[PDB]
């Protein structure tokens, strides 16, 4: 609820490039800097003689919002032989996934062809190049002497990725074996290491991957989406991939064992065509320690409230035992043909609460089409259903594609380095991406007494300010407490609005008033110091005299509402702290009317 | 005053055939198209449709790698290591509109040659659509139970298979046919069971499945989330056809499904069928139904399963 | 070996 | 803390035969008996006219104590050619290792000597055999053309052996390539499928060997010990190794994987001439399915706390990490000379309470020098450092050399089958050997109530049986629960010994008493049935009159205390079962004088 | 009542003291390794003694040097068991071998330097097989052996050890199927060490309390880079000292004369026994300075030492090699 | 061929 969209950062690219395909933070060490990474798989590059060769760029935090591309690799398509083209770097789709941790960057090209060693094909094998510091390498496990369609000749390599914990690769390649898809995983020390650049083929001792099974499980894009988190206790991140036309295409997710790749859960959807595992993710989403599970499955649709079927999106939310069961609970999509369930992403604690946070996004919904993101925020008991805040695409259709705001998106990096993690989202069909700022968050502790609360008319105390009639008095004490994490002032102005019988209407006879001002309402602008004691101010009310008003029954409600100013507690950079959405920002009391007696 | 529904616990009842025969063409099919060649459609469909016509179209798949292979020799001919007489793949093409001529389907699926491909599953969907919203392609008649008839052996792409193929952007449910070929079959992905349904509903158009592997329980398992189609198993034996499409049409109309459409921003319209013994009821011509709706409060249609009431 | 869409022919 | 030392099973060889210098269990499964093997390198036999080749017998537990030799190989020295001998297998400590897995034994003697084929030399190759049920087979892999001193003609191959998890030989000899050692792993299916008798050096066609290195390595011992445990997590056993003299004696341990002899791990002593890496062994200690490994250091010597050094042996426990390093604790010895950490035996879990536990043995130590054995239980966190029982050497050095209790021992198998592993030591100084049974550990739950625990004196509502009088009451109650794994009986009789107000010495007057006793004590013999529902007595006490004691204030103390009656708890064989390691002899509870 | 020592005293925080007498009388054992490896410094040692005298006449008041010979243990495997190598490990080489043995004792303690001259000229060169040669074991037995070697009552007993490789230790001999530790006693029945074939060889920690016992100061007089090996155990053996011997050889008198001053400018003490349970000791230098128990005192000749010595909760308190041990009770 | 006999070698 925290996410400032006053004042975005917003980064563009170049016409047509899909600038925003994928997007990633880089937290390089060994110097105080930071900045994003956006992908653009159908940019245009000086290679010699290649065509939409893709490209990944580096976009910078500091003031301006200037992008460069990162030479990964500044050559063309090698040779084999005299006039034998070995490679196929045109329409390769370098940087439609993109995946970074500290020093390492790794991008990949998921239709990347190459000819084999064997014989003239064009096959894409995908291939990925990973960068540290200074050194560049590539990374091309499913380009092999094990080639064609029933072998890894298809497998697309790099379609999605991940690291872990410990620096290993996952990646994904949902063509091999006739399309039963693949997962391998190989040490980056062992990338690096084994390298050649004269060798196309490289073979790595310590790998993890899948091997071919029946042809049964033809057709089901094991690798077509990948999260990775601890599921046994081990310490070891364990691998979780999604395989939407499995199980007759009721989708599937994949967890195996992230030290022998040996399966441990199964997850299956529940309606076909539903494409179950598009999208997943893994995050402690309620402070118990254990990674939770998130799988997308933007196609379902739900039986509507009039027996209709519309499609909406679906996620399911899985949480880790620790048995090693799963308390899993699903989630429905709001608009139809939206996709929600399409991306996922983490977000750290967003809110500085004790409990992380996440995004799902349904990237064409909204006015037009533009796209929508939501916030989901977690609890102790799981993840709160209903959304915090909702991010609305700003950019209409350019030209065929819809602009596909949340197709991608990151978090839980706090770049602006205030203590709150912040956002990335992309939008391909118009070639940007956002970077959304968390604002900083103030926990205000209220508090409203009312004394006494049995009023007595002819227990007239008080005399009115300089007259000398008296009336039944009784005084209204409010107290105003706040503090917060993160970069924020020493000192907060609020705006307290009290009210007196707000039971009854304008055109109804309000019978207490203040002394001091004879009205129902009183505004203050109060000013407290951050982490103070509690602060109060103590008023003096009263009643109209008896012969006034008729009615002794009704209630005499006492409303009061604490409004933060906002424009003033801004940081070096105008970002905004906003108010905990968790309390409510107003409380009641009430006093009554003696009546007879003894 | 008047219309074949009835009207135009408050209840309500109900009171020209154009078949169009998109045929999977893909290798793997080889063996069902000389069994298509074969006249006797009209000699057992004559006395029941009251008059008919039938067109035809042919779909393969997506012309793009990963689907097909990329290689000069093949791209084109995808038989190319068994030099056998293949036609170009192609996402679909229309050959002919809905003509009364039954000579002229004869004379087209004779002459209709093989493609092929890699991937098992095929993009039938996209004919599909293509086939539901191309009217003045096709020329539906206006009064005529709309029929098309998909003929396939195996699963079809789903609309997010295209991310493969680098094609991301959702399809837009127009019809784009510059000449008589869909040309945006690289360009949109395939459409899902949703977007499917809708353009299906839309356009008052019943689908029947002709399926013989063991991929027909597939397509079986589907026919909830797709109202007013059916499916059918052909006989591996073949020529089994014009008594699917007979038993297909039976069950079709005996299938007397309701929905409903917009609301006044807040209604609830709890129908609740009652069969004449899912709002449907099969094994019921012209005889009586019934199908009682509630309705509320906190303004702009009741659709009959694919039929021709605001 | 062949499967797939030319697996009958092969 | 478990092992029954009342009434061990003692085996003895004969004189001078070093009986009991290598012990190990004989589970063939295809005869649904268990017997003990021990080797006695010294030994003489019959074959012609061989001086101490040595056996290898097969010791039976049921019934007597009685043991037979073994019959590997009745022939005595074969000839290359007329008056050439070949073989020289006197004094070749046969037995010196014995090491058997399900009906496959196999028997090594390291100081067999052999001509050759291309030299009228004397060479020590070391041989093995391996019997497998009906068939019997020669197995010498450093039996080779690689003579002399620069090869395999010095290796000893034998000196130490073990079995595999996937029916593949290990075995180690310290004297290849100018005593670099040596370690040669070749299936079993093959030892026996190329064994001919008419061949002395024979070819193994899945054979795994290290291979001869720098001259630096001289005098390294490779393969002075052996173990097996997964530490890549292939599922295939990988091989651990003791180098005592590696690395200008500081001593190390190599680990090679099981599949193709790659180095794998590397440890290493801390100090010079302690002889790290003379004993070794591999098993999970902890419970988490990873082995744990386990260095010996028999002359290591402590700082003491006098700033002067006494050498007492040093173990190193290094518990496997799932990251692939190790986390490494070390535990040192107690009496001075004892050599601790000469033998090191896997036991298994010896109270089957969920991890598996070790000993550890100090040949000379104790009274006398007569061998001690020290075992170890494995906890969660490691092993814990505390021995919970401690086995003596009973018998008084015969002549020249000591008993050496304990120099041999091996566990992990419930030869009496009751469901907890036993332990065989050995002490070829005095020609013995000992099966030490693991008692059933009962775990018992004790409870007790007192209500009201305040009283007041002018409360008097139950009536003393025999008199008018009426006192004042309160209950006493306790309850009792117990169960046990294995093999136990179905019930078990506890004598409970309850007693009033137990801070009070005799003269002083016992204040509160049973009423249907008039006495502060009360003995009832409880029987409950293992794993069935706790029982309970509920029992009845009363104040003596206000006149009758001064001291209000003192509290009234009630105490418990529970035995078991072992001698009916006994199975067919008298062995008793034994109550938990962390049983409290006794339970009390409180109850006080009102005052006013 | 007496105080009949050289210790101050004979017999809380009490300090004690010794008396660092000037000139003592030397008793020099050469205990010399006669492996083929050594074939080149047995000719070097043969002039070695008429000098010895000329160079130590300055620092001893009168001494003596006595002789013996070690190479290894006489089986298998360290030595060849073939019936023409078994007596002459040589053979394949042809050159005039002695036979193996464990330890021999030839020239008992002599103060007649042309007797020690003449023991070594008639030594010859023994041979075996694997590098490391059993030392230990003759170190030993010239340690208890006092009858045989006599060793004098009031003599800074030295042993210098002469070798060039490393030595074989106490579970080596498990190769050789010997399993029985060292027992630490005299085992010369014609001045022959006989039990070299059925007692393991010693471990440090026997040979070091067997060393203290009998107050015997060790010289190690090594060659090769196996110096550093030596080196690398003085702090497991107190009372020893290291010295690499010059490749050029005609350093064994530099060595023993420069090893002696450093013996006696080092002045450690040790603890033994106690009642079933610290002492604290705290030595204390010439020069002020803070120094450990076992830390001794450099560079001291014959000027007071010191060092309180704290006791709390029938033991001895003997300096590194005197002949003085002071007893304490209660 | 090393050990105690390589300098001969
Ligand atoms: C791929 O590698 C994985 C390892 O990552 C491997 O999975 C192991 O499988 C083996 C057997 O197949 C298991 O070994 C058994 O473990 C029994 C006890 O396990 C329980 O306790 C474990 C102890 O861990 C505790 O302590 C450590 C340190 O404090 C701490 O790290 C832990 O968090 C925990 O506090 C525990 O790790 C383990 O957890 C697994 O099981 C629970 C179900 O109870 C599940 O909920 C978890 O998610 C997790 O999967 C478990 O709780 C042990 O008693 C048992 O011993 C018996 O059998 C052996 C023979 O194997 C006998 O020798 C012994 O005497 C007993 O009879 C056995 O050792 C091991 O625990 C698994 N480890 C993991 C992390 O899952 C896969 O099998 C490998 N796959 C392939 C194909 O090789
Ligand atoms: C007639 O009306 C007058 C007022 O018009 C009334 O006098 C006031 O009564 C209230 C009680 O309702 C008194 O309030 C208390 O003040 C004392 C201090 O003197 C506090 O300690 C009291 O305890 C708590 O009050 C709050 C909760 O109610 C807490 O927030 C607070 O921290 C204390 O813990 C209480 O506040 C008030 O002091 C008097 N004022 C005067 C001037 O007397 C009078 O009692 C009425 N009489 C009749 C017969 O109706
Ligand atoms: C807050 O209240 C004070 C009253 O003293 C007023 O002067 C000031 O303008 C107010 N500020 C805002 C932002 O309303
Ligand atoms: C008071 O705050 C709550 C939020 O908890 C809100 O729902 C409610 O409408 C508010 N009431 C008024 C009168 O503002
Ligand atoms: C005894 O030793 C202590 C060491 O701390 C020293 O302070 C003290 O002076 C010594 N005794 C005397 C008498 O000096
Ligand atoms: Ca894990
Ligand atoms: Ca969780
Ligand atoms: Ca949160
Ligand atoms: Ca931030
Ligand atoms: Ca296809
Ligand atoms: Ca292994
Ligand atoms: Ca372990
Ligand atoms: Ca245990
Ligand atoms: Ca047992
Ligand atoms: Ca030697
Ligand atoms: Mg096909
Ligand atoms: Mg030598």
């Amino acid at each position: 609820f925290n996410l400032d969209v006053d004042s975005p950062a917003e980064y563009s690219g170049p016409e047509g490039s899909y600038f925003g395909f994928a997007v990633d933070f880089f937290v390089p060490s060994a110097s105080s800097r930071m900045f994003l990474l956006v992908g653009a798989p159908k940019a245009n590059t000086t290679q010699p003689g290649i065509v939409e060769g893709g490209q990944v760029l580096k976009c910078d935090w500091s003031s301006t919002r200037r992008c460069q591309p990162i030479e990964f690799d500044a050559t063309g398509n090698r040779d084999y032989a005299k006039d034998d083209p070995l490679e196929f770097k045109s329409h390769q789709w370098f940087g439609a996934s993109v995946r970074s941790k500290q020093d390492k960057i790794l991008a990949c090209a998921p239709l990347y062809h190459w000819r084999t060693e064997m014989k003239q094909e064009r096959e894409p094998v995908g291939t990925c190049f990973l960068q540290d510091g200074t050194k560049t390498v590539e990374y091309a496990p499913c380009r092999s002497q094990d080639i064609d369609a029933d072998g890894q000749g298809f497998c697309q390599g790099g379609f999605s990725i991940d690291f872990t914990k410990a620096d290993r690769v996952l990646l994904g390649g949902p063509g091999s074996f006739y399309w039963q898809g693949q997962l391998i995983s190989d040490q980056v020390a062992e990338i690096v290491s084994k390298y050649d650049p004269n060798v196309y083929s490289i073979k790595y001792n310590n790998q993890l991957a899948t091997r071919t099974a029946q042809a049964i499980f033809d057709d089901s894009y094991l690798g077509y989406s990948v999260a990775v988190g601890d599921f046994n206790g081990d310490g070891i991140d364990d691998f979780v991939s999604g395989v939407p036309r499995a199980a007759r295409t009721l989708g599937m997710v994949y967890i195996y064992d992230g030290k022998n790749m040996s399966s441990l859960y199964n997850f299956t959807g529940e309606q076909m065509a539903a494409y179950f595992g598009f999208s997943v993710a893994a995050t402690d989403i309620n402070g118990d320690d254990y990674a939770d599970v998130f799988i997308g499955a933007p196609l379902f649709m739900d039986r509507g409230s009039d027996g209709k079927l519309q499609e909406v999106g679906q996620v399911s939310v899985s949480l880790q035992r620790a048995s090693g069961d799963f308390q899993t609970t699903k989630l429905n999509g709001f608009e139809v043909f939206a996709r929600f369930g399409s991306a996922i992403a983490p977000l750290g604690d967003l809110d500085q609460d004790g409990f992380n946070d996440i995004a799902i996004a349904a990237p064409y919904g909204g006015e037009d089409k533009k796209g929508i993101v939501y916030i989901f925020n977690g609890r102790s008991t799981g993840l709160n259903a209903v959304p915090s805040q909702i991010l609305e695409g700003q950019w209409a259709a350019r030209s065929g594609c819809p602009p596909s705001f949340g197709y991608s998106m990151k978090g839980a990096t706090d770049i602006d380095k205030n203590g709150y993690p912040d956002l990335i989202v992309g939008a391909f069909g118009v070639d940007r991406a956002i970077l959304y700022r968390a604002r900083p968050v103030i926990t205000v502790n209220a508090g409203l007494e009312v004394y006494p609360s049995i009023l007595n008319q002819d227990n007239k105390t008080c005399s009115l300010p300089g007259t000398a009639l008296k009336v039944s008095c009784f005084n209204v004490r409010f107290c105003l407490k706040a503090d917060g994490k993160g970069v924020l002032p020493r000192k907060l102005n609020f705006q307290v609005e009290l009210l007196l019988d707000k039971l009854k209407q304008k055109g109804a006879i309000r019978r207490a008033l203040f002394l001091y001002s004879r009205s129902p309402s009183h505004s203050k602008n109060m000013t407290i110091s951050r982490g103070g004691l509690m602060q109060c101010e103590e008023l003096i009310a009263y009643l109209r005299d008896e012969s006034e008003f008729r009615d002794k029954l009704t209630p005499i409600t006492i409303f009061m509402e604490y409004r933060l100013d906002y424009r003033t507690a801004a940081d070096t950079t105008g970002l905004q702290p906003i108010l905990n959405q968790f309390t409510p920002a107003n409380i009641s009391r009430q006093a009554h009317i003696l009546l007879t007696g003894g | 005053i008047n219309t074949q529904v009835t009207p135009g616990n408050f209840m309500l009842k109900v009171h020209p055939v154009d078949l169009y025969y998109l045929v999977d063409v893909s290798a793997s099919m080889h063996n069902n198209i000389e069994k298509l060649n074969s006249n006797d459609l009209s000699r057992k469909m004559a006395f029941f449709s009251r008059d008919f016509r039938l067109g035809f179209g042919s779909y393969v798949d997506k012309t793009v790698s990963p689907y097909i292979s990329i290689h000069p020799e093949r791209i084109h001919n995808q038989c190319s290591d068994y030099n056998l007489d293949c036609m170009p793949p192609h996402g679909y093409i229309h050959v002919l509109s809905l003509t009364e001529n039954i000579t002229e389907f004869e004379k087209a699926v004779h002459r209709q040659k093989i493609s092929g491909n890699i991937d098992t599953p095929e993009g039938g969907f996209d004919a599909m659509l293509q086939a539901a919203v191309c009217e003045s392609h096709i020329g539906w008649r206006k009064e005529a139970k709309r029929l098309l008839l998909v003929m396939t052996d195996q699963t079809s792409h789903l609309a997010l298979d295209s991310k493969l193929a680098g094609i991301v952007c959702p399809n837009d449910g127009n019809c784009h046919l510059k000449n008589n070929v869909y040309v945006k079959s690289t360009t949109m992905e395939h459409p899902s069971l949703g977007q499917l349904s809708e353009k299906l509903i839309d356009n008052n158009i019943n689908v029947i499945f002709a399926v013989q592997g063991k991929q027909f329980h597939w397509y079986k398992d589907l026919l909830p989330l797709l109202p007013g189609t059916i499916a059918g198993e052909i006989e591996s034996k073949a020529a089994n056809l014009n008594n699917l499409v007979v038993e297909a049409y039976q069950k079709l109309i005996s299938e007397v499904k309701v929905q409903v459409e917009n609301q006044v921003q807040g209604i609830y319209f709890n129908i609740t069928a009652i069969c004449p013994d899912m709002e449907g009821c099969r094994n019921v011509s012209n005889d009586e139904v019934l199908f009682n709706v509630t309705v509320t409060m906190k303004n702009y249609i009741i659709k009959p399963i694919g039929f021709n009431a605001k | 070996g062949r499967r797939g869409d030319l697996a009958t022919i092969h």
